[PDB]
């Protein structure tokens, strides 16, 4: 009946290990759900969650907010994966977070807006490039809200969370490391008006090969 | 998140102790000075836009070229997203204040934003004299209110500074 | 930007389809009204400053208390911030007349109008009152088509402003 | 469907805006062009007829086999059919010019035309000559504006069978 | 969606035929009004703000009701909305003009707007009403304006009024 | 994006000057230019599966090993792709040669495409070679149109040049 | 690459679950069935040559004018490929017969079969002559479940071709 | 994905060649060894649970601090974590030796796993032992199974061992 306990060695906690990666409370998310009957209010919260999700964490002046796709929320009549379509169909995202960025980068960046996982395989991104000519690029974007794991998780009736940065089934390898990549600090943001234009923080090299490494 | 309570509690987690008395004591006091606490919060938050308003109006009487073609708060645009990013920063601080830690303000609001900045070409410098602007106004409502029952609030004046300057420091 | 060319280039890129004649047929028309537009920008360009000073005096003309003290249109400072202000509304329609589309006008002016406007405490009137004058002054150097391309512009800022 | 007229609308209606100097501008550039674009109508709807015999003849000159027992080309059936097939591909291309867009011919001809053409096993090949053989026929009654987007629209087809 | 000719478009492909001679001169004379279309157009978004501020004030000057508590324009968050609408619909209404074809109004706006309305409880008959208000001060504007070339509007006028009223109807 | 004319404002603005007349004077002429910009535009579109189509026949004569088992344009599906960028390359360079500006290509192109194609073990030397072969067949058309009004294309022959040279100069 | 086993370990891996019974008994099947296609494998590939001639042939009777100066079987360098071409199918065929699975198939032949042959105008037509002409011959040097495998796969493509 | 026989395949495919006859004869044989390959991984699975929960036990015993207050195991939520993840490991593991083939483990369980253990701040170390711990508990079972005809399994009991293994070193 020691019941020797002792602080430990490492003393690592249940904080430090996030902290260090700098998730901040990133890589836990809080599902929002809207209801049938909801306050406008809550509906609110959802569109301030759903810009933020989609968009780069960018800043979004009432003048970009669409207020087409704001009202329809309030009456019903609209799905919130349609309302999360209705987005980036917009010339809004299309002009600015599409337009500079490379074909590349918008597909690792919608797979992160549109789902928290980074790209597991080379592959996969290949699928969507294939896409770029092959349909409009509307299809493309409507393809991953269409997308089996889309709808499998938050699906419906709810705004889409960066799930990645946890354990996420099926992740081919680098789920993290590339995540570590595509997400900067909470506060930091990506930017549609950036220094250096605008570059895949994953290598492009890699995919395949490596882990990558960015600035954090 | 984390806060005052919270943190000691892990402290004596890895530890592997219950609380000590001494420790205890900490808390029991700082309870006492909730009702000061909240006030000072409840001054900035009643006061909010006038001290960015503020603030803002003599950051560019000072720098007169961020408004000039060329500089980084014109045009509308960006000068748009200065303002936003000023009150972002104050509401953040005022969390910590309640919360009685700087860990909140760090992590959500410091966390990464001197590399934006960087990145976006922003002059680091600038912004922290702005948050040091605001810092000045701010505690000159706290620590000067009316219709608040007279006493010392000068231990919650100081802490606030601090988080200010946390902020001043990381973005800078 | 938003132009007549790059908007065309745009669709077709999201389509992921070349240009076609569809699209050629909207840039001919950008081009063939360009020669009016031109013409609008070269008188604006010329005149500027007499614009802008009848302008900022209207304005106080028809909001006489903002001169007195303890007001905003008072004291130098204010007085030269209201030219310069004006001034830039003007540069930019000329950018915009030669861009052949509000493109320059969004992005410097509009985008974000509001807010500033809201935490300066700058009624938006005034700007307005500003435009109208001009419009007025715009309305006697220019006629025909580069006449009604100046209106176009000067008023989608209106609107903006409203 | 896709004409100048409707995209500039259907880009207007997405952002929420109302139609500004941008748009007019490329609505003005079609409408300029239709002079020239019905003009080339009403000279294909009136030689249609003789321009079909002379294309599906062709085909057959380009690909004699066709015609022996036993393939797709032999049997009136089947060559009327190839007739009517071209006529529709003429018809569409008037509609197009006289719309002002690719759009009549995107939604009839061109969606789906793969997998209907593979199904029955019709080799793009053949249509194209029948557009080629046109083309050169067309390049006579027509001139200037008119042939150039008489030319367009038909190429436009050929990039698509192809 | 559809306008003035893509619609002869259709007609004439369901027939199977080329476009009659006859069918042709209704465009070709379409084309040469483009110019006065066009600038009916301009006149709308051009004083678009005003048309609508305009229009409000008399909506509300008659039916008081709609702005005191328990009425459908109350309280601030509703009145938004009514504005936005009305708005709304003149947008439609001037694309309809320029493509030259009510559908677009129709589809896009009009259609189960009715329904959406009563469901609400939002008062049609009122809606309705502001819609002719705008159509009338629209009109005013389209039809009296300085520094074009003089000439008769009237056929593209009367156009402009039906457009208007499709939308007042579908909506009663 | 960007295009010529944006372009030159934007650079205005940050002098904070109203345009110079000599820019004017570059833009105007440009105007004059349209016609001829256009037309070249037609002539790639119009050729286009052309184009590409005869370069790959070239290109693989002249690299027997890319379609032999180990290459890189084996098998069909790598062709397939190969065939499908050349194409892209194309289109952007097409909006750029309308636009009076490298740009768009730039941004939406070429920017990181040395790097895939590393990553992927493409040769990056063939691709350069590719876009040549297409250069020149693409000049072929531009410069010997047929019922087109005769006259002198080589200034926008030249800039068609250049765009497909910074693509071959990046991807390499 | 789709095989039986690949396949499995995917649905189960999506899950996220232990291969359990179920799929091991599916496992089982491909095993059991391996003995039958490897036989056909091996007599594939010792005929291939003649098969291939024989096929090459097959199709320039099938089609004379192809072997005419100016069409595409014409001049050696063409045969050549032909004969290449037809070669890759067989081998690929037999791969698949051995990997127990169409996954080979599917990744090197299939995907883009379209595009490719589009781009360079070979009519799927030819190959299929090729094919089935191949699988009349091997329709005599293999018997019972090795034959059935042979055929189940050559058709796949036929399908995929046509 | 790969596996065995698509791996043979591929080489092939390279030297453009069909499967020479001593190839087949790998796979022929490797066919024969089915049966016994199948029973080898039923063991597995049908076992699993044990497998861990006793590896874990053994885990803990060894490295007490893991469970300690401020150890890595400490609390709950990061000891499941750990038990879930020496699961995954195992359930890749079993794939592969289905497959037999490494590559499937390699791609999605292996790599970039050790930088991941890194960034957490997780002792690579631990993690690879207990592996082993797994490992050896694993082959127990394989290797002393109930009902199955009594015969040879070394051969897969090895290659068994390998995968174990290069899981070990890769995270190590
Ligand atoms: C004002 C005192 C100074 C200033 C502000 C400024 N900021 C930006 C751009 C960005 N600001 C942020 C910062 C944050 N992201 C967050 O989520 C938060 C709160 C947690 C902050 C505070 C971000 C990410 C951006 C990028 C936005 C985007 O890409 O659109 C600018 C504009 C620069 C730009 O090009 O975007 C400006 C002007 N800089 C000054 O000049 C003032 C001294
Ligand atoms: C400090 C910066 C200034 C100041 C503060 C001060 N406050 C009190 C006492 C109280 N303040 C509150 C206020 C709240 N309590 C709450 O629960 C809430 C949210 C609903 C608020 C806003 C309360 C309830 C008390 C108790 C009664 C009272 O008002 O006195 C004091 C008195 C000392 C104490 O420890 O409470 C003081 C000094 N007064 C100043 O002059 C400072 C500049
Ligand atoms: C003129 C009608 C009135 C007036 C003007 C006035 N303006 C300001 C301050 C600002 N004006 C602007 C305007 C712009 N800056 C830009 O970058 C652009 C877009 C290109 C515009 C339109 C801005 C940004 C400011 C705010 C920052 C600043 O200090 O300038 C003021 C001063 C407000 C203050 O309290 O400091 C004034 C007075 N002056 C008059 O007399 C009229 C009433
Ligand atoms: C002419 C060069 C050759 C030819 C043509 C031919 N066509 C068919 C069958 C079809 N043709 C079409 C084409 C269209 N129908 C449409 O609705 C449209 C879009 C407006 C097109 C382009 C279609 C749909 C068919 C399918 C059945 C049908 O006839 O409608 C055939 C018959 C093939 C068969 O076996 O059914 C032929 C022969 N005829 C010749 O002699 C030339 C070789
Ligand atoms: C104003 C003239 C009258 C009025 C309008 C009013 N509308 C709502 C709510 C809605 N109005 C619409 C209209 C549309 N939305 C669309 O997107 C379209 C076209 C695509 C239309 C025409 C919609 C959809 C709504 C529903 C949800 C919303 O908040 O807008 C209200 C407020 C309803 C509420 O109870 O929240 C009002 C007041 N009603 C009046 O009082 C005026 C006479
Ligand atoms: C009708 C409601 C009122 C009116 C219109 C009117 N306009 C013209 C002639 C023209 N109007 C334009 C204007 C434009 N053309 C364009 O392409 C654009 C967008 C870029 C515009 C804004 C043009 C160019 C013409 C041609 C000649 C001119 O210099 O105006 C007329 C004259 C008849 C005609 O079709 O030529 C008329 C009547 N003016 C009125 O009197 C009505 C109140
Ligand atoms: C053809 C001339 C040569 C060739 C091409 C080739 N490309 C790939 C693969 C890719 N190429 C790209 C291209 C782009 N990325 C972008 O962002 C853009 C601009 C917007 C483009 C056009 C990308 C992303 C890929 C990867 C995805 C994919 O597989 O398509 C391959 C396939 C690589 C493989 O090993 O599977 C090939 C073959 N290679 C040749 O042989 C020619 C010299
Ligand atoms: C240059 C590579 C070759 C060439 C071109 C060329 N074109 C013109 C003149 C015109 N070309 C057009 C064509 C269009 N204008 C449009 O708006 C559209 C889309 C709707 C097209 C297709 C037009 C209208 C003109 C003007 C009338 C005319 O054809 O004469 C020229 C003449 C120079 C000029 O117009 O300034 C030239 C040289 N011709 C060559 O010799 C080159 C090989
Ligand atoms: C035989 C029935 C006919 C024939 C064929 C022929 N093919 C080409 C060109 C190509 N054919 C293919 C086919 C493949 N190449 C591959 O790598 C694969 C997958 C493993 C296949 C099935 C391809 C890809 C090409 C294009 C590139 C190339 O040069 O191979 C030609 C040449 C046509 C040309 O313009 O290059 C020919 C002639 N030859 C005959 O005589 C028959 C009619
Ligand atoms: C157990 C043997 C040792 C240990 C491990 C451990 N891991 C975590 C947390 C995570 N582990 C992973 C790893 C994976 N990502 C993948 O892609 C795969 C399969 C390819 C794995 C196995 C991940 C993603 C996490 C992070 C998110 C999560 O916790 O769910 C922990 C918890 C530590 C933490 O704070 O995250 C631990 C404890 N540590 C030990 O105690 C053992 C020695
Ligand atoms: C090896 C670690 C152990 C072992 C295995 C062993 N098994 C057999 C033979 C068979 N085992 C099975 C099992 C399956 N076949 C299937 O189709 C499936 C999926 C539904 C399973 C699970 C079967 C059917 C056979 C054949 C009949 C039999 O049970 O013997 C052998 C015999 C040799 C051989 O198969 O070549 C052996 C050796 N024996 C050991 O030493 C360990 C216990």
């Amino acid at each position: 009946y020691s019941a020797f306990v002792r602080p430990a060695d490492q003393a690592t906690a249940d904080g430090a290990a996030q902290t260090k990666l700098g998730i901040t409370a990133i890589a836990p998310d809080q599902g929002v759900e809207l209801r049938p009957n909801f306050t406008e209010a809550d509906v609110i919260t959802v569109i301030r969650a759903a810009y933020k999700q989609l968009f780069g964490n960018t800043y979004i002046l009432e003048s970009e907010r669409v207020i087409q796709a704001e009202s329809l929320l309030r009456n019903g009549s609209i799905s919130v994966r349609e309302f999360i379509r209705i987005l980036a169909k917009s010339d809004l995202y299309k002009e600015r977070f599409f337009r500079c960025t490379s074909n590349n980068r918008f597909i690792e960046l919608n797979l992160k807006h549109l789902l928290g996982r980074a790209p597991y395989n080379q592959g996969e991104i290949a699928e969507h490039l294939d896409r770029y000519c092959q349909s409009g690029y509307d299809a493309e974007i409507d393809s991953y809200i269409d997308s089996d794991e889309y709808r499998r998780v938050f699906g419906e009736n709810t705004v889409p969370y960066f799930r990645g940065f946890k354990y996420q089934v099926g992740q081919s390898a680098a789920a993290f490391e590339r995540m570590r990549a595509l997400y900067s600090g909470d506060a930091g943001s990506d930017t549609d008006r950036n220094q250096n234009g605008q570059r895949t923080e994953l290598t492009s090299g890699l995919a395949d090969p490596a882990q990558p490494v960015r600035a954090r | 998140m984390q806060d005052a309570f919270t943190k000691a509690i892990v402290a004596a987690d890895l530890r592997g102790s219950f609380l000590s008395e001494q420790e205890l004591n900490q808390l029991t006091n700082l309870v006492k000075e909730s009702n000061k606490r909240l006030d000072a919060v409840n001054a900035i938050t009643g006061n909010a836009a006038e001290i960015i308003s503020d603030a803002a109006h003599k950051l560019f009487a000072e720098q007169t070229d961020l408004i000039r073609p060329g500089g980084n708060a014109y045009p509308n645009r960006r000068m748009a997203a200065c303002l936003r990013d000023m009150e972002i920063i104050l509401r953040y601080v005022s969390y910590a204040l309640l919360a009685g830690d700087a860990s909140v303000l760090e992590d959500r609001c410091l966390n990464g934003l001197k590399e934006t900045y960087v990145a976006l070409g922003t002059p680091t410098r600038s912004v922290a004299r702005a948050v040091q602007l605001m810092k000045e106004t701010a505690i000159g409502y706290v620590n000067s209110p009316s219709g608040v029952t007279r006493g010392d609030c000068s231990a919650l004046v100081n802490e606030a500074a601090t988080y200010f300057d946390k902020a001043a420091a990381s973005i800078a | 930007m938003k132009t007549v060319i790059t908007e065309v280039i745009a669709s077709a890129d999201s389509q992921g389809r070349f240009l076609n004649n569809t699209e050629l047929q909207a840039a001919n028309g950008r081009f063939q009204r360009a020669t009016a537009s031109m013409e609008a920008a070269r008188a604006l360009t010329s005149n500027a400053d007499s614009l802008v000073k009848g302008a900022v005096q209207e304005v106080y003309n028809k909001f006489p208390y903002l001169t007195q003290p303890g007001q905003m249109g008072y004291g130098d400072t204010n007085q030269a911030k209201c030219a310069r202000d004006i001034s830039h509304y003007l540069r930019f329609i000329t950018y915009s007349l030669v861009a052949g589309g509000t493109g320059p006008l969004d992005d410097y002016i509009v985008a974000g109008l509001r807010e500033v406007n809201r935490t300066f405490n700058l009624s938006p009137s005034w700007y307005i009152e500003a435009l109208k004058h001009i419009k007025g002054k715009v309305g006697s150097q220019l006629s025909g088509q580069p006449l009604t391309e100046a209106n176009a512009y000067i008023d989608y800022c209106i609107n903006a402003l409203s």
